[PDB]
RNA sequence: UGGUAGGAGU
DNA sequence: CTCTGAATCTCTTCCACTCCTACCAAGGAC
DNA sequence: GTCCGAAGAGATTCAGAG
């Protein structure tokens, strides 16, 4: 039930590519079996994502780096 | 008091609105989209012009993931914009979505 | 997949091409039958089947077959839908023009063959002949003659004679035609014609050749001969459900052009006599002209009942057609409608929501659910289960539910914030209930006013929604940095109950521990809400950054001010709640706690002033009573007094001493200061009306009267209601405007007679006609003002340019209208501001002005400072995010991607509903005194003469900002010296604005300039002096030689050679115009500094704003100096005025006109200064764009705006006006075509023309010089580059034949563009996709 | 059904 | 008598959401 | 069994004028 977006703008500033970024990693979190990291109480993957973004611990170069780690561990399985 | 989730549309695959009449959806005006594009909204603003009105595919395809589980978003195109061009295409000027 | 849309005419081979068949038959589907016919309209041959993967005939009705055709029907079996894609063609008998190429403003198909229009419809309904190869024929092949003409050449002529009859000798012709020759033939007869007009039109047909040169399309397809047709499912014969079919009045068309089309050819076999041959071909060129444009030629045909058939176009252009209707107003699912009402139990981002609402609106989600948790198997299942809303389909709702903002907006969206974004909360009934601070900005008013609901269904949309829609977000409004929520009608009554103080209460005098215990007192009922007492208040100030310290004090402070600082949050002082708190105390200590606290503790700061509101405002229980309304008891006394005195006034009219005008306004002033002297009377009696006796002795204190209490907190009311509640009603204006003599005596606590209630009724009707039509105009000056500046986002960031706008206070000769550190704040600076102190700057070149910087700059206090605006920025296709400056919703500098143009006029177009449609100069206060473009002459009496037409008077302060200044007319006498301060009160400057004196350099005798006797000059008897005094007689009057020479004054000395002026080696010459009284004969000696002769002596509202942004020239406008120098008279009055101006370095040849019937008030003599006016009146922008350029023309259109919206009471921020500005005048016509391939004449968009300049500055080629155009914001608009955008929003026919023509390509890239396609906007969230897709480009 | 008006609400 | 100015005519547009209640519309002839 | 106001801008023309 997060009434504030404020301290998750402060993180990324643009305040429209974090509509992006949380659209992103809601996407991860709701369409395949990713677990979300900052524990959950019977919330939607929206206010899940964006306190995960208020936190510090996501970021755009932290996703993508997190997808370079599963393409590369896709690709090891594969040899 | 009116509601509507999904009903009967017409020959330009827009709902009909005939109020509760026959079960209509609100217009979503000119004024509208104004409002909804000066928030800098685009998705929702996309979502409102091809999914929820004239996007056929779109709409089927957006039915079937909301009861799935995801939530995704084909965008199409809408079916009022090639009547459109039919009806200019008519009057014997070329329209054409060249590539 | 596309990129781009490209219009073209059609050719023949290509409607050949699109048809899949041909139609034939008349006749549709049988009526009989469900079996469409064989040839008709609705052919299943031709277009898809009407059964979907089956065939019409049983033997290929199965599905299995794929792709395959019945050998007798004729008809393949895919799919249904395609019958929606499959078009038709029909053969015509004979070519037919199009319409939409004819009868039209360009005349495109008579601009080609450049032979009149009349001609070519003279031509087309066979009314006169129009010859083709005519060979050795002495008359040529462009003109045309009648049909008994054309029977006199042909007993001439036999063979050579060729003269066909309609369509087809036009097509011949357009035919014969060869481009490239008659394009090199009109430009050689452009080269000789050198005559401007002669170039008008035919440059135009120069463009048009040009257009069709480059495009590959060929004139003769402009001529149909072959004719598309509608696919049949777009244009349906929807069953009744009743006896018959339904006609969609096209098909009704097409039929009538297929039967006249297979009537000529029936004609044409039968080899019928050439009058019915072309009497046919008549018929059907019309019966085509109805189907493509029914209206456009003649009167439409009718189906029934007086309705014109709806053609073709008809169904494109207008609010009716697709582009407006269905194109820009999709109809939305997942919607919902019901009435609003109020709910205060609600948060800031809640609102209500009826179960049964929810329940609909959210129905695949909870399919989705009951799926997922396996109480429903399939789909029917949970559909069966929900329908019979069971008790696990309520739990599963509120699941869903939890965490999805809903959309809602009102019927009427003019601001941004007209739809906003809620948490929604399930509650019974079938009204949404809406938080009561939120309704101050969607207008609601809770009486049967209505909302309707979205629900965003997408995971990015709901992200959006809550990231930018939620109510939470939306604190300040983008028009200006005002606060958009505020207590506004009981929370604010009940604050200012609350915060008062009585003078005797129960439990005064006590001294309490803190707002504990004040709280506790009042709610055992020991202490009143307003006894006075000591509370020792814990006060936090944050000192240090970011930290806190305690401060602990006595304080003396009511009861309830002490229960109210319990809900302020840490950071804000105590002073703010000690004082009265009305609305605006309130609201700015909701604005101190947004600008100490941030946001999260101003939301739970309005919340909690919210409620503490409502409960003390119920607790108080304030009530409206006849007996609060107290009539003054000196109002008998008052009316009795002015009675006494009309009466007296009308008995001196009687006698005839006074005339009746002056009557009536004798009248009228008397009644208007009755009216003030009863308003005053009532108002000084009701404001102190309590008074309260305290420990013995008696006091006064402000009255506890109900009404003045909602009067004076700011609830409700104002002075002028409790006026009409209380007292005199005033004086009524009648329909026509005047005052009605006698005024309404009586208020409304007593009884109105009928008379007063007739003349109340007059003025309440144009008030409710007045606001009923403002609503329509301000909505049609929205949608332009939406339209003209939709393209514009903020795209670059920086754009390193150093041209600004200089930002001054404005000062209309008093006090000051804006303060210059409202105008500045949130912008820019282009250049460094200079320090007080000189070789010193105050702030830097690039950084932006805040309040700290503002109030930085308050101290030393320079009032010019150079800022960088939206028109000076140098980046093309949009702004940087440093030009424009603060968003004016959030305290940062605005993000990349904004859409500030439909922000910009959405914030112009609001306030549009409250905009109605229908001597001596003194210094208030001490000042030095500055005196601009002045040239004073000193006479005797030490008074100072000013010679030039437009000089300002300035006063200036200490810390130096001119507090008032005033414009000073020519020939003002000045009483005190320039540079020396001077006291208030004093009439700086004086003059008799009925006669213009003349000044003069050195005293002697006088002699008129160009002298001839009698008719120059004669002398005009005078009853006071008692002695005829000259008189220039006027040109008109005089006779021919007299009117010949130039009427003016010579000065000569006193030996009688000629005064020559200091300075200079030409004799001194004063102006004398004609019929003008000269104070002093020809040869009689003058004073220094004497005047030689003396001459003779607009809307607010909202179609002001229309006509200043739709730049319109005024009906009187006033004309400038094009080039300065100094001015001469060519020649006088011969056929019209004519005025020549030659500048130092080099002379000029100039020749302009001046009407006799507007005044010339430039001196003949004196230079005049570029774009000074010669006639005082209004002023085109045109005019001043041109002369001053852009930065003038955007100062003045801003100021002028401006001070409209001022007097209304609105505000709106100049930035919005000068986005609009810059979306006005984007096109430059070029000067000179230079090195790059820019036409002379021809109009071209200003960035294209920058950026071709830009390109050859880059090599060694020379770039074009241009000058910029203005234009109105309907021409703007529908001048765009892309035609969709034009053709969206007004004459669509226009606009696509003007494409169609010229083959524009259209790149979209636009936001209105791409919301008719379905793409992403580029503004907004779209932008990181829309510029990830440049880049893959 | 669909196109027209007709009245009404904000 | 060309040629800048003034007369005429002529086209286009006049808010945005609902609640509804009716009127309306191709055959007998071959 | 089947068929015939009002407001503005703009284009065109037209009368004056040199
Ligand atoms: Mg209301």
């Amino acid at each position: 039930a997060r009434v504030t977006v404020q301290d998750a703008v402060e993180k990324i500033g643009n305040r429209f590519d974090l509509v992006l970024v949380a659209a992103r990693r809601a996407r991860q979190m709701q369409v395949g079996g990713k677990d979300p990291l900052v524990p959950e109480e019977n919330d939607k993957t929206t206010v899940i994502a964006l306190r995960e973004i208020e936190e510090g611990l996501i970021n755009n170069q932290i996703l993508d780096v997190r997808e370079r780690q599963e393409q590369q561990e896709q690709e090891a399985a594969e040899l | 008091m009116h509601a509507r989730s999904t009903g009967s549309y017409s020959l330009v695959t827009q709902q009909p609105l005939g109020g509760k009449a026959q079960f209509g959806g609100q217009r979503f005006g000119e004024m509208e989209v104004w409002a909804l594009e000066a928030y800098g909204a685009a998705y929702t603003l996309q979502e409102m012009l091809t999914v929820k009105s004239d996007d056929v595919n779109g709409r089927t395809k957006m039915y079937k993931n909301i009861v799935d589980g995801n939530h995704q978003m084909e965008p199409g195109m809408p079916e009022s914009f090639n009547v459109l061009l039919k009806e200019i295409r008519s009057l014997g000027i070329n329209i054409e979505l060249e590539d | 997949e596309f990129d781009a849309i490209k219009i073209a005419l059609a050719s023949p081979d290509m409607i050949r091409s699109w048809s899949f068949g041909e139609v034939k038959k008349p006749e549709t589907i049988n009526y009989r039958t469900f079996k469409p016919e064989r040839d008709g309209l609705f052919c299943a041959r031709i277009f898809g089947p009407v059964k979907d993967y089956e065939c019409l005939c049983g033997k290929y009705k199965r599905l299995k077959h794929r792709g395959v055709i019945c050998e007798k029907c004729g008809v393949e079996v895919t799919q249904t839908k395609v019958r929606r894609e499959r078009m038709g063609h029909i053969e015509l008998a004979s070519p037919t023009a199009h319409i939409w190429f004819l009868k039209s403003l360009p005349s495109r198909i008579g601009l080609l063959l450049d032979m009149p229009l009349r001609d070519i419809e003279r031509v087309l309904y066979f009314e006169s002949y129009v010859v083709i190869e005519g060979g050795m024929t002495n008359l040529e092949r462009q003109q045309i003659l009648t049909e008994e003409q054309y029977l006199d050449a042909l007993e001439e002529f036999g063979d050579e004679f060729d003269a066909k009859m309609g369509a087809e000798a036009i097509q011949a012709l357009l035919k014969s035609m060869d481009l490239e020759q008659e394009c090199e033939q009109l430009r050689e007869e452009l080269n000789e014609t050198n005559s401007e007009t002669k170039r008008k039109k035919l440059t135009k047909r120069i463009k048009l050749l040009e257009a069709f040169v480059q495009s590959g399309n060929k004139p003769e397809w402009m001529i149909l001969t072959v004719l598309p047709v509608l696919p049949p499912d777009l244009r349906p014969l929807v069953p009744l459900d009743g006896g018959r079919f339904a006609t969609s009045d096209l098909n009704d068309l097409y039929r009538r052009v297929i039967n006249r089309n297979n009537r000529l050819k029936r004609l044409l076999d039968l080899a019928a006599p050439d009058i019915i041959v072309r009497n046919e071909k008549r018929m059907l060129q019309e019966a085509v002209d109805a189907l493509l444009d029914n209206g456009r030629r003649g009167r439409a045909i009718t189906g029934s009942n007086k309705r014109p058939l709806k053609s073709l176009a008809d169904m494109i252009k207008g609010k009716q057609g697709r582009f407006r209707q269905n194109l820009l107003g999709k109809r939305v699912d997942y919607s919902g409608r019901s009435v609003i009402t109020v709910g205060p139990y609600l948060r800031l981002h809640q609102c209500g929501l009826p179960k049964k609402m929810a329940l609909e609106l959210f129905k695949p989600f909870i399919y989705g659910k009951l799926e997922l948790r396996g109480l429903a198997t399939t789909i029917k299942a949970a559909k069966k289960m929900v329908e019979r809303e069971e008790a696990v389909v309520w739990d599963i709702l509120d699941e869903v539910i939890r965490e999805h903002p809903v959309l809602l907006n009102r019927a009427p969206t003019l601001h941004r914030l007209g739809i906003q974004a809620f948490e929604p909360v399930l509650i019974e009934g079938k009204a949404i209930q809406l938080h009561p601070l939120v309704c101050a900005a969607y207008n609601a008013d809770f009486d049967g006013d209505q909302m309707a609901v979205h629900v965003p269904l997408t995971l990015e949309a709901q992200l959006e929604a809550r990231a930018l829609m939620m109510s939470t977000n939306n604190i300040l409004s983008p028009a200006n940095g005002e606060p958009i929520i505020v207590p506004s009608q009981d929370v604010v009554l009940g604050l200012y109950y609350m915060t008062r103080d009585c003078v005797n209460a129960k439990g005064e005098g006590m001294v309490l521990t803190g707002p504990k215990e004040a709280e506790r007192l009042y709610r055992s009922g020991l202490a009143s809400l307003h006894a006075r007492v000591k509370v020792r208040i814990t006060e936090y100030e944050k000192d240090a950054n970011g930290e806190l310290v305690a401060k602990t004090s006595l304080k003396d402070t009511t009861v309830g001010r002490a229960i109210l600082w319990m809900i302020v949050p840490k950071g804000l002082p105590y002073s703010i709640v000690n004082q009265a708190l009305g609305k605006k105390a309130i609201s700015k200590m909701l604005n101190t706690c947004y600008r100490i606290l941030g946001l999260k503790p101003t939301v739970i700061f309005a919340d909690q002033i919210m409620y503490t509101g409502f409960a003390y405002a119920a607790r108080s229980g304030a009530s409206v009573g006849i007996d609060d309304m107290v009539i003054p008891e000196k109002k008998h006394e008052i009316i009795s007094e002015a009675e006494a005195e009309v009466a007296e006034i009308q008995e001196q009219f009687q006698s005839g001493l006074v005339t009746a005008g002056e009557r009536y306004n004798k009248v009228i002033d008397i009644w208007a200061a009755a009216n003030d002297r009863v308003s005053k009377a009532m108002m000084d009696n009701l404001q102190t009306e309590t008074v309260i006796n305290r420990d013995g002795q008696e006091e006064k204190q402000v009255s506890f009267n109900s009404i003045y209490m909602m009067a004076d907190s700011g609830a409700r009311g104002s002075a002028a209601q409790i006026r009409q509640l209380a007292g005199m009603r005033g004086l009524m204006a009648k329909p026509d405007g005047s005052i009605i003599e006698t005024p309404i005596t009586a208020n409304f606590r007593e009884g109105l007679n009928v008379l007063q209630y007739f003349i109340s009724t007059h003025g309440a009707r144009k008030g409710l006609a007045d606001t009923a039509l403002k609503t329509a105009n301000s909505g049609y000056l929205t949608r332009r003002l939406v339209d003209v500046a939709q393209d514009l986002v903020v795209t670059e960031d920086d754009c390193g340019t150093h041209e600004g706008i200089m930002m001054t206070p404005v000062i209309e000769g008093g006090d000051v209208k804006e303060p210059l550190r409202d105008r500045v704040l949130g912008r820019v600076t282009a250049e460094d501001v200079l320090k007080p102190g000189t070789a010193d700057i105050l702030v830097p070149r690039n950084t932006l002005l805040h309040e700290q910087w503002c109030d930085l700059l308050e101290e030393n206090s320079v009032d010019a400072v150079k800022v960088r605006s939206v028109v000076s920025c140098d980046t093309d296709f949009g702004v940087c995010a440093h030009c424009y400056g603060r968003d004016l919703a959030r305290g940062h500098i605005i993000n990349k991607g904004e859409a500030i143009g439909v922000i910009a006029a959405q914030s112009i177009g609001e306030p549009g509903t409250q905009l109605t449609m229908r001597s001596s100069i003194q210094v208030k206060n001490k000042g030095s005194i500055k005196l601009s473009n002045v040239k004073s002459v000193v006479n005797s009496s030490g008074k100072l003469v000013i010679t030039s037409r437009n000089t300002e008077l300035k006063l200036i302060d200490e810390f130096g900002r001119t507090k008032e200044s005033y414009k000073v007319p020519y020939g003002a006498v000045l009483a005190k010296g320039d540079g020396e301060q001077v006291a208030g009160g004093e009439t700086v400057a004086n003059w008799d604005p009925h006669t213009m004196p003349v000044i003069t350099e050195v005293s002697g005798f006088v002699r008129f300039t160009d002298m001839i006797d009698g008719q120059t000059i004669t002398r005009q008897t005078d009853e006071l002096t008692g002695l005829s005094s000259l008189v220039v007689l006027d040109s008109a009057e005089r006779t021919a030689g007299g009117k010949d020479l130039r009427p003016a004054l010579k000065i000569v000395d006193a030996q009688g050679n000629d005064v020559l002026i200091p300075g200079t080696d030409m004799p001194a010459q004063y102006f004398l115009p004609g019929k003008a009284i000269v104070q002093l004969e020809d040869g009689v000696q003058i004073s220094s500094g004497d005047t030689l002769a003396r001459i003779p002596q607009i809307t607010g509202g909202l179609p002001r704003v229309a006509d200043l942004f739709e730049a319109r020239r005024p009906k009187e406008p006033a004309i400038l100096a094009e080039i300065s120098g100094i001015v001469s008279f060519g020649k006088e009055t011969k056929g019209k005025r004519r005025l020549v101006i030659t500048p130092v370095d080099g002379s000029d040849p100039y020749e302009e006109m001046i009407p006799k019937w507007r005044q010339l008030n430039v001196f003949e003599g004196e230079r005049v200064e570029r774009g000074d006016v010669i006639s005082d009146g209004p002023e085109a922008p045109h005019d001043i764009l041109r002369l001053r350029g852009v930065h003038a023309v955007t100062r003045y259109i801003v100021n002028e705006v401006q001070d409209v919206y001022r007097l209304q009471g609105v505000k709106i921020n100049d930035k919005h006006i000068e986005v609009i500005v810059r979306q006005m005048l984007r096109k430059a016509t070029i000067v000179n075509a230079g090195s790059s391939d820019f036409l002379e004449g021809e109009q071209v968009e200003y960035s294209r023309v920058k950026i071709a300049n830009r390109e050859l500055e880059a090599n060694g080629k020379v770039g074009a010089t241009y000058s910029r155009d203005l234009l109105g914001i309907t021409k703007a608009s529908l001048a765009t580059e892309s035609f969709i955008s034009a053709a969206s929003f007004q004459e669509t026919t226009r606009v696509l034949t003007e494409a169609a023509v010229a083959g524009k390509r259209d790149e979209l890239r636009g936001l209105k563009e791409n919301v008719i396609v379905g793409r992403l906007i580029p503004a907004g969230t779209g932008y990181a996709y829309h510029q990830d897709r440049m880049r893959r480009r």
